[PDB]
């Protein structure tokens, strides 16, 4: 999926 | 019992073409997704260990190509096997998809 995020 | 998805299971699925159609389910399969955190700050998941220029320790320092053809620092933090599921067309076309992707029948 490569997906990035900041949580 | 729980109920599962065995290879040889007529289902319906998503061809690439994004329509759903009925197909067979050739085999079970499992994938494995890197988890990483990046020097910026972000984090991602879902990986593909093809993406690090078996897995590296929680905390080792990895280098990841991203999506836009650029590479970036990280730390690696854990992998993810998940079971999936290797579906063929009407056409012969196969497809590995997940469970989300999968409809039984009754049947």
């Amino acid at each position: 999926a490569r997906t990035k995020q900041t949580a | 019992a729980l109920q599962s998805i065995t290879a040889g299971q007529k289902v319906i699925s998503k061809h690439k073409n994004g329509r759903f159609y009925q197909c067979e389910v050739v085999r079970l399969t499992t994938e494995t997704f890197y988890e990483v955190n990046f020097d910026d700050g972000s984090f991602s998941d879902n990986l593909y260990p093809e993406d690090i220029v078996g897995p590296p320790a929680e905390g080792e320092v990895v280098q990841v190509r991203w999506t836009d053809g650029q590479v970036y620092g990280a730390k690696f933090v854990a992998s993810h096997p998940i079971q999936m599921y290797q579906v063929e067309f009407e056409d012969g076309s196969q497809l590995v998809v997940k469970r989300d992707d999968v409809y039984t029948l009754d049947e």
